[PDB]
């Protein structure tokens, strides 16, 4: 028969029939490259730690969103400050580099 | 000179330390726990084995009267049985024969072959951890067994070291524990005095030579029916068998942290857990004066092809010119590197190579020669092989352990945010200052 039994990094230790104990330990040769691509990367850390790379993809995903977040109110906000005195008058005499920067 | 450190407790892996005093050459100091005993303190409760019950021959006064007297043997049971008429060979042994009363007794002891096949209940206490130390300093080596406490000293003829306490406490043997032919097992025995019939330590004793054998066999007579003379009896099995049929498999094969149980006297012997804070008071005569050791006048590092494996995965080199022929001691100043080497000849101008294991992907630390440092930069690939037969001879930490690569993106990727909420924040504070100058 065949038996399939994990080993972790602190180890294992098995002894078969009247055989002295052999003891094997895990190593972290895990399936990709920490230098390359970042595909690559993320298949790396996550097969050697699934949680702690979700933690942290996770993490960076949220940081970027909430950053993206407060560009955008802080852009839009700047484009009420520095437009809603001139829709107010007329003849709104406006360089047009304010509105080309924030109208996108 | 007094040097403190904290090594792991992992037997066999030496740990390194470069001891670098104000006005002397730095001395190497490797440390390896050759061999450590957590021996416990134990007091025997009793022994127990298979009971022997014993039928004394029966007694009958066939026209008197007998009463069953009280014995101090183990389990002692006695009863007074009426009419029987016994038959033995001539078909008649009694005379009178109504009113015929026979005295039925039994009692258990141990057998015959119990001096071999016998069990120990034992209560542990407090375990005591002891460590055999060779620590090698500068060029002399010395072997101690020290008591790790943290008050008791051992001692080298020059050398005195201090170890302890254990950073986290820890015993494989639970309170009550049994010995059979040295297996050890963790099992709740009863308490002494407090016998159960059909279950271990039903018969108890102080030693197998005890007279004042205590047993409770859930032995009960019974009336006899046959013409012929014989004593019938009933009884709960050995429960010592019963055990171990049932016994499970032993604290040899179950022990965490994998460390041998060994008996005569209990202990668990290399067992890999925890932190040992040392402090060695090395002696004045080992050091040397700077001025007598050989200064490099420089030393580049080069990193061969490396990997963060278990063993002595990556190699690098370091070429040096230095002014005299001498014995550096060479050091890696990182915790997540550790040296083959610790003192290597070194020449007035040349190269040499120093084998190293490292835990993280980037070989980028600090290598001390003679010691003047220098900053090995280099990338680890991950290990081919999946599993190896020794122990990681260096813990795996986390800022460490993340590429320089990933780093790189990870700091990118957030930077992108924090630049992106900086921007935002000073294009507020800049349009509300202008709209107050405009206002």
């Amino acid at each position: 028969t065949s038996r399939n039994f994990s080993v972790g990094r602190e180890g294992l230790e098995y002894v078969w029939g009247n055989h002295e104990p052999v003891r094997v330990w895990a190593q972290e040769s895990a399936p990709g490259d920490p230098h390359g691509w970042p595909h690559e990367i993320i298949i790396h850390y996550y097969h050697r730690h699934p949680v702690y790379t979700v933690i942290v993809l996770c993490g960076v995903a949220l940081a970027i969103l909430v950053g993206t977040a407060s560009s955008a109110a802080c852009i839009a906000k700047a484009r009420r400050d520095c437009l809603t005195p001139y829709a107010l008058a007329p003849n709104a005499t406006v360089p047009t580099a304010l509105a080309v920067l924030c109208c996108i | 000179f007094e040097h403190a450190t904290t090594v792991p407790n992992v037997p066999g892996i030496p740990y390194k330390a470069l001891v670098e005093r104000a006005g002397y050459a730095p001395l190497n100091l490797e440390i390896t726990v050759v061999s450590s005993e957590l021996t416990p303190s134990t007091n025997k409760e009793y022994v127990t084995c298979r009971f022997h019950t014993v039928i004394p021959s029966p007694q009958v006064k066939c026209c008197g009267s007998l009463e069953c007297k009280a014995s101090s043997k183990a389990d002692y049971t006695c009863r007074v049985f009426g009419g029987v008429y016994p038959f033995m060979w001539g078909g008649a042994q009694c005379f009178c024969d109504s009113e015929n009363t026979q005295l039925s007794e039994a009692y258990v002891e141990f057998a015959p072959d119990c001096t071999i096949d016998h069990a120990v209940a034992l209560k542990v206490h407090t375990a005591a951890l002891k460590v055999g130390l060779r620590i090698v300093y500068g060029n002399t080596t010395a072997h101690l067994d020290t008591f790790v406490n943290g008050v008791t000293p051992g001692s080298s003829r020059d050398l005195k070291v201090i170890a302890g306490p254990i950073s986290a406490a820890f015993s494989p043997f639970d309170h009550k524990v049994v010995i059979r032919k040295g297996l050890v097992y963790n099992y709740d025995f009863p308490e002494y005095g407090a016998m159960k019939p059909g279950a271990f330590g039903d018969i108890q004793a102080s030693s197998l030579d005890a007279t004042d054998i205590v047993a409770r066999t859930d032995i009960r007579l019974l009336k006899p029916s046959v013409k012929n003379i014989h004593v019938p009896y009933t009884q709960a099995v050995s429960g010592y068998e019963m055990w171990k049929n049932n016994s499970g498999r032993p604290l040899q094969e179950t022990a965490p942290f994998g460390c041998k149980i060994e008996v005569e006297p209990l202990r668990a012997s290399n067992c890999a857990y925890g932190h040992i804070p040392i402090s060695i008071d090395i002696p004045d005569a080992a050091f040397v004066r700077s001025s007598e050791s050989p200064t490099i006048l420089e030393v580049s590092c080069t990193v061969a092809d490396c990997i963060y494996s278990a063993d002595f995965g990556g190699s690098l080199t370091l070429q040096y010119k230095a002014d005299r022929e001498g014995h550096c001691p060479v050091h890696s100043h990182s915790t997540t590197a550790v040296l083959k080497e610790a003192t290597t000849h070194v020449t007035a101008v040349g190269s040499i190579t120093l084998h190293f294991s490292t835990s993280s992907p980037q070989a980028n630390f600090i290598v001390s020669l003679c010691g003047k440092k220098t900053t090995c930069n280099a990338e680890c690939k991950p290990p081919a092989d999946h599993i190896i037969g020794e122990p990681h001879k260096v813990d795996q930490e986390f800022q460490a352990a993340v590429s320089k690569t990933s780093w790189n993106w990870l700091l990118a990727l957030f930077g992108g945010a924090s630049s992106l909420i900086v921007v935002g924040l000073i294009v507020l504070v800049c349009s509300s200052m202008l709209i107050n100058t405009r206002r």
